[PDB]
RNA sequence: AAACUCCAGUUGACACAAAAUAGACUACGAAAGUGGCUUUAACAUAUCUGAACACACAAUAGCUAAGACCCAAACUGGGAUUAGAUACCCCACUAUGCUUAGCCCUAAACCUCAACAGUUAAAUCAACAAAACUGCUCGCCAGAACACUACGAGCCACAGCUUAAAACUCAAAG
């Protein structure tokens, strides 16, 4: 089914970032994934210092890969991303747009619970 | 209707032929998912 | 009552009338009551659309000199 | 409720485990 | 207590009796001790308000029934 | 400008200066307020030790270290040694809820140092090591 | 199991899906779906083969077929997850519920009961 | 808003396990608690320590 | 350890008013639950004892919040006696 | 008979059900700006529904999104990102009084 | 007091341990249980009832084998207290809590309130507790103590578990 790879990349120059992005997309395709879109969220300071592959990273390039892969591909891709030294953090989730929000009428008021205790005179 | 919609989207899907071109286009572009909500329930998109 | 549907719509569109309700007078008619009466009179004419009938009711009151300031 | 019924059983069981250990 | 003055006047005007004050325990069921052995109890009790000041039935409603006195009540 | 309780962000540009020094350059006074002792170390903004004083180093022994007056005495001692090395403004970082949590800062002020900010850094595990068993008192 | 290229049960009968792009076909195939989608096709195949009316799912026969597909899925899960006690309970309960269904079917309709046993390869054993 | 009491207590209708186990019935009393005296604290500790400190010096 | 220092639980002193700053900081930690959490973390509270306390603290909130709602509802009637003498 | 007798209707004056500010809006873990609005500026603690004012469904969604964003390298844990300190206040909590 | 000073504070690197806030929510599961994040698989039954033993599960403790070491900690040692202190307080450190593979099958395993269906009418109803009842079915109980015992039998259990009496004694126990 449809997935989303939130790939935080190392702070590199454009040629190395392009090579890393292509390499990662090629790995997805090799595992049977139909890559749909690639989004650049920009390079920003990490929320906290992340130590990956014996390197301390304070900045990273946030990218998103929208793709369709078979369920078995996910585990294999996770293993590939772990071995890539240019990837700071990589997570695969079920694509959020596939999940449909149920229509909400609004907040229904709940009345005070009654008849909790008998009406005997204490 | 869903098959028809899907048949149109697949035209824009990344392929090995266009992979390099799509990677360069992504590097140039910027996508923002951040927006704020007011007390009135109105979305305040970012101004940047 | 059947007219409560009219009163609810009127109160939503225009709000509480500027004229203050005098509950001491048994025959006191409010702006909303006047609207209900005109609305009912136009229902006897044979208008079948509430929205059209509601619009026509307001126009008749405006012609009679009633002040109808909508919430907007 | 008080625990007087439990207390009788508590002493019986303790003495039993002590007797079994000894013998 | 908003109508204690009104009710006490109405009773005096029609030549009857009013009890708008705190109802002491035993006014009806222990009257012969409180008032005297030859005291005559009311023949009718009209409750203009049947609830006391804690929103519970006025004690005299129960006591009137004990003494077999008919009661009118709003 | 309205006073901002929020500290100036190191990256952004701020106009707030203390003796011509930015918030990121003010020396730090690390206070460890334990249940039985208070330890104060004044370090520079580059982590160079400048002064150290505890209730133990001021001559209080056993239960007398776990008192406000003992922590206040340590604060004054640390300020004196820090003021000799050129410290005026300090960023206080207190750790722990001991008896000398507030008294230690009063001592630092009584010693001639100016506190520009107070940070609480008491360690709170988010789930961590299981603490010692409850006491039967 | 059904081939992975098999189209999903929902999209198998939409007109013109035989002529869509190959990418669209595999996106709508079993390969790109979860395990539950393949189970639906399994049930469909059994319903058509054994049941007189595939559309009727409330018959005692359709319920047996549906339960047998579930039973097989639990056995496959338990093969990978041997110490999953929750699923082991679900399998044994499901087996006991199919035995009760089969007993009722044997008592009511023997001719159809025999066809269920043949198609689903179920051997009816009498309780101890 | 007051937290809900629907399904919180162990009752015949309630199928789930009890969320709450009040040791007293959850019923408002006709009284409130009495005013509590403040815990006494030693005063003028700082001023005493300045005078005593000077005594040591002099 | 990993996060940037001097951002969390940091309060700036206004006009050298350290007392007001400490009271503010202490109020922020109390409202968030850090002060009360630290005190409970000194000794390990066993699961059964933690469940018994949460149940107690929850029943106390419900009762205290309902008593307060009645006090504010009846405070209107603290007026002077209008029918004095009746 | 008589036409003035009350008739049976659903309350016409009944007001519409209230809605939380986030009702009908997708909550995303990538939308860190929105998520930051529901955490404490000083400690980063997630605010309860009594403070945030969200409905039970949206309170759960916000919580799960924060926890996800915080561990995936999108959101800080121990404090609120200073960049989002000037966003609209939507939480009923006062720290200075 | 002992202990520690190969100690303590700042900073950096840094788990086979445990999972603040959310949670004032009351959800999931047959129960036991389940509250960090992601993904995969996945939550029986179109009438109901239906096992101390058949079948499958079952907190914590414990057993067997192989690993892990932050912290906690039976036992043990030291310090203190005390008439004594085999405890309560302080310190140190084991088994054990963790993982893998097999056992063991117990709990105030109690929300001490069985499953399913239905009712709020009347005498509501000993007391207290969490108002009083109807239909139907299975399970269980008939003074206290002996007795979570003896014997027999079964069990990977061998200081064990399950089932479970009698004699003598009492006029109470509850
Ligand atoms: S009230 Fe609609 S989702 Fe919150
Ligand atoms: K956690
Ligand atoms: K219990
Ligand atoms: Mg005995
Ligand atoms: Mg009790
Ligand atoms: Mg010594
Ligand atoms: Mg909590
Ligand atoms: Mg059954
Ligand atoms: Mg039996
Ligand atoms: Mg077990
Ligand atoms: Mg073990
Ligand atoms: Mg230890
Ligand atoms: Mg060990
Ligand atoms: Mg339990
Ligand atoms: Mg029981
Ligand atoms: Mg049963
Ligand atoms: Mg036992
Ligand atoms: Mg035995
Ligand atoms: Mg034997």
């Amino acid at each position: 089914p449809r997935y989303e790879l939130a790939l935080i990349l190392k702070a590199m120059q454009r040629p190395e970032t392009a090579a890393t992005l292509k390499r990662t997309i090629e790995a997805l395709m090799d595992r049977g994934a139909i890559v749909r879109d690639l989004e650049n969220l920009g390079e920003r300071a990490l929320p906290y210092r992340i130590s990956a592959h014996s390197q301390q990273h304070n900045r990273g390039g946030y990218f998103l890969v929208d793709f369709y892969a078979p369920t078995a591909a996910v585990e294999s891709m996770v293993e590939h991303l772990s071995r890539d030294i240019d990837v700071i953090r990589g997570n695969i989730v079920k694509h959020p747009l596939t999940q449909e929000l149920k229509e909400c009428e609004g907040i229904v008021p709940v009345p005070l619970a009654e008849k909790l205790y008998s009406t005997k005179k204490r | 209707r869903e098959v028809l919609q899907l048949q149109e989207e697949v035209k824009n899907f990344i392929t090995r032929e266009n992979l390099e071109a799509r990677v360069e286009a992504a590097l140039d572009s910027r996508k923002n998912y951040n927006w704020a909500i007011t007390r009135e329930g109105l979305v305040v998109r970012p101004q940047r | 009552y059947h007219e409560d549907r009219i009163r609810a719509k009127f109160y939503s569109v225009y709000g509480s009338g500027q004229r203050a309700f005098d509950l001491f007078n048994p025959n006191f008619k409010s702006t909303c009551q006047r609207f209900v009466e005109k609305y009912t009179e136009l229902q006897k004419l044979g208008e079948t659309d509430e929205e059209k009938l509601f619009v026509e009711t307001g126009k008749a009151l405006l012609a009679e000199g009633v002040i109808l300031r909508r919430v907007g | 409720k008080n625990v007087l019924k439990i207390r009788r059983r508590k002493m019986n069981h303790h003495k039993y485990r002590k007797l079994v250990k000894k013998t | 207590r908003q109508f204690s003055y009104l009710i006490e006047n109405m009773a005096r005007d029609c030549g009857e009796y009013a009890h708008t004050r705190y109802f002491r325990g035993g006014m009806l069921t222990n009257a012969r001790l409180l008032f005297g052995p030859t005291v005559r109890l009311p023949d009718l009790i009209i409750f203009l308000h049947t609830l006391n000041n804690i929103f519970e039935p006025h004690v005299a409603v129960r006591d009137a029934a004990k003494m077999n006195i008919p009661t009118v009540g709003i | 400008t309205k006073f901002s309780i929020y500290p100036p962000i190191p990256g952004e540009e701020s106009s707030l200066r203390w003796a011509g020094k930015k918030f990121e350059e003010i020396p730090i006074a690390h206070i460890k307020a334990s249940h039985n002792n208070t330890q104060i170390q004044v370090v520079s903004a580059s982590n160079e030790p400048l002064a150290f004083a505890s209730c133990g180093t001021e001559g209080f022994r056993n239960a007398k270290k776990g008192t406000g007056i003992a922590a206040q005495t340590a604060g004054i001692a640390a300020a004196a040694r820090a003021k000799q090395k050129g410290v005026i403004h300090i960023r206080v970082v207190v750790k722990g809820l001991g008896p000398g949590r507030l008294s230690a800062m009063h001592g630092l002020i009584m010693g001639g140092l100016e506190v520009i900010s107070i940070t609480d850094n008491t360690p709170i595990p988010h789930x961590g090591c299981r603490p010692r068993k409850a006491r039967k008192l | 199991d059904p081939p992975p290229s098999t189209l999903l049960k929902d999209y198998q009968n939409v007109p013109g899906i035989e002529k869509v792009d190959d990418v669209v076909k595999r996106l709508l195939s079993l390969e790109m779906a979860n395990k539950k989608e393949m189970l639906k096709i399994k049930q469909e195949q059994f319903m058509k083969k054994i049941v007189a009316n595939p559309e009727d799912t409330r018959s005692l026969e359709a319920r047996i077929i549906a339960l047998s597909v579930k039973i097989r899925s639990y056995e496959e899960h338990l093969e990978k997850h041997r110490k999953d006690k929750a699923h082991k309970r679900y399998l044994l309960m499901s087996i006991d519920q199919r035995k009760k269904m089969l007993k009722n079917l044997r008592n009511t309709n023997y001719d159809v009961f025999e066809k269920i046993c043949w198609g689903l390869g179920i051997e009816y054993t009498f309780p101890p | 808003a007051t937290p809900s009491l629907r399904g919180r207590l162990a009752r015949f209708g309630n199928p789930r396990k009890p969320v709450l186990k009040p040791n007293k019935p959850l019923i408002l009393a006709n009284r409130v608690g009495e005013r509590r005296r403040e815990k006494g604290e030693a005063t003028c500790i700082t001023e005493m320590s300045v005078m005593m400190a000077c005594w040591k010096q002099n | 350890a990993k996060h940037l220092k001097f951002i969390a639980r940091t309060v700036m002193v206004q006009e050298g008013n350290v007392e007001s700053a400490y009271r503010t900081l202490n109020r922020i930690l109390t409202m968030d639950g850090l002060i009360e959490d630290i005190k409970h973390r000194r000794y390990y509270e066993k699961p059964c004892r933690r469940r018994q306390r949460e149940s107690y603290e929850r029943c106390r909130r419900i009762y205290n919040m309902e008593m307060a709602r009645k006090i504010n509802f009846l405070m209107r009637k603290n007026r002077a006696d209008p029918w004095q003498g009746c | 008979s008589n036409e003035d007798l009350p008739i049976s209707m659903e309350n016409p004056y009944k007001e519409p059900l209230k809605k939380c500010i986030l009702c009908g809006k997708h909550v995303d873990y990538k939308n860190v700006q929105l998520l930051s609005q529901f955490v404490s500026p000083f400690t980063g603690c997630i605010y309860g529904r009594h403070i945030t004012g969200l409905c039970g469904k949206k309170q759960k969604e916000i919580t799960k999104a924060i926890k996800r964003a915080q561990i995936m390298g999108f959101m800080p844990v121990t404090y609120k990102d200073p960049a989002y300190l000037k966003d609209p206040k939507v939480c009923n909590i006062r720290y200075r009084e």
